[PDB]
């Protein structure tokens, strides 16, 4: 019955974010001195189930100015890899015991920039032709700021696999030796997944009611994934063999708080005005990243504290 | 005869502009940062070296058998 483990992970994670656009607004609501969905719920909880019906009733008119083989091709991969990246992830048991998987998350997330280059290009002119380029051009700059400081904690945790990562953080909450890295982890991951401070993000305006919902459903799929990926890495939880249930109780509830942070930072800040936006990476972020890359090499050597593998 | 202007009761509110609620400034910061950072490194060498002790223990069972 391996197949029923599959359908009881893909389907119960769609409702995890289909019932989040509700939570998106209510958290936005109770900052502005206003209430949530009032007339339909009653507590709101009957709102998105009706709105999900509308986007498949309303007519998806196609552009006559574009091809068709390319235009639906980008929503094919949009649910493809952005859901595939869930697979070797433990809670506390992953679906696949990959011998190396931290490279595997970056290997799949590097194809996220390979989808936006489709929809703007094969569609139309200007906005969809030049405006969709720059968004790749910012999101190519946030793998080098991502992968290097990623590598600086594998030097101390020990290896590539994720199953040993739980045991090595059973006493630590490893933000404490890497609270400089904690900023440049969370800032960079915020910037890649196309959210409110780091936004410039025509690659949506042409999509009618049919395939706009996908590239609204896949984009949300990313954002709880960078929450659940930071969750196992920085804020590791306790593990009990005889009680596996107690793991997952205090597992998702910690990722759910960091899920609110994307909703919470959005309610504070303006944009960054694109010329500054890359200028604050190379000139400002990247020299500190190399310095702390040199830092986590010498110190486990000058401790005789090399992690075993 | 029933017009407005009251006899008394006035403030006003300020035109002032101040809220300097600082805030542990001036070398008090960078002091909680460094000591807690080395505290995390102090948490190392009692776990990695401890797991290294178990690592030789793990490889011990492999070498003892296999003749
Ligand atoms: C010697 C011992 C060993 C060494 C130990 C030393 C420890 C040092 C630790 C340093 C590591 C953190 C610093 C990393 C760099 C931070 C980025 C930065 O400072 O850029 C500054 C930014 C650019 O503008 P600026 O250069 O300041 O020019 C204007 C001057 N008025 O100007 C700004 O200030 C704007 C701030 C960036 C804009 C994005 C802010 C968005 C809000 C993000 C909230 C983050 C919340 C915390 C992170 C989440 C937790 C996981």
């Amino acid at each position: 019955m391996f197949m029923i483990n599959i359908l009881m992970l893909i389907i119960p994670i769609l409702l995890a974010v289909a019932f989040l656009t509700l939570v998106e607004r209510k958290v936005l609501g109770y900052m502005q001195l206003r209430k949530g969905p009032n007339v339909v719920g009653p507590y709101g909880l009957l709102q998105p189930i009706a709105d999900a019906i509308k986007l498949f009733i309303k007519e998806p008119l196609r552009p006559a100015t574009s091809s068709a083989s390319m235009f639906i091709l980008a929503p094919i991969m949009a649910l493809g890899l952005a859901l595939t990246m869930w697979i070797p992830l433990p809670m506390p048991y992953p679906l696949i015991n990959m011998n190396l998987g931290v490279l595997f998350m970056l290997a799949m997330s590097s194809l996220a920039v390979y989808s936006i280059l489709w929809s703007g290009w094969a569609s139309n002119s200007k906005y969809a032709l030049i405006g969709a380029l720059r968004a790749v051009a910012q999101t190519i700059s946030y793998e080098v700021t991502l992968a290097i400081i990623l590598l600086s904690v594998l030097l101390m945790s020990g290896s590539f696999t994720l199953s040993t990562l739980i045991t090595t953080q059973e006493q630590m909450w490893l933000i404490l030796p890497a609270w400089p890295l904690a900023m440049m982890w969370f800032i960079s991951t915020l910037a890649e997944t196309n959210r409110a401070p780091f936004d410039l993000t025509g690659f949506n305006v042409e999509y009618a009611a049919g395939p706009f919902a996908l590239f609204f459903m896949a984009e949300y799929a990313n954002i709880i994934m960078m929450n659940i990926f930071t969750a196992i890495l920085f804020l590791g939880t306790s593990h009990n063999p005889h009680m596996p249930e107690l793991y997952t109780i205090n597992f998702t509830i910690k990722s759910l708080l960091l899920t609110m942070s994307f909703l919470w930072i959005r309610a504070s800040y303006p944009r960054f005005r694109y010329d500054q936006l890359m200028h604050l990476l190379w000139k400002n972020f990247l020299p500190l990243t190399l310095a702390l890359c040199m830092w986590h090499v010498s110190l486990p050597i000058l401790t005789s504290g090399i992690p075993p593998q | 005869k029933q017009d407005m202007p009251p006899v008394g009761g006035y403030g006003p509110i300020d035109y002032k502009r101040n809220l300097p609620r600082r805030g542990l400034s001036g070398y008090s910061m960078f002091a909680v940062g460094i000591g807690a950072l080395l505290f995390g490194y102090w948490s190392m060498m009692k776990w990695n070296r401890e797991r290294r002790r178990l690592q030789i223990e793990d490889f011990e069972a492999r070498i003892a058998l296999m003749p």
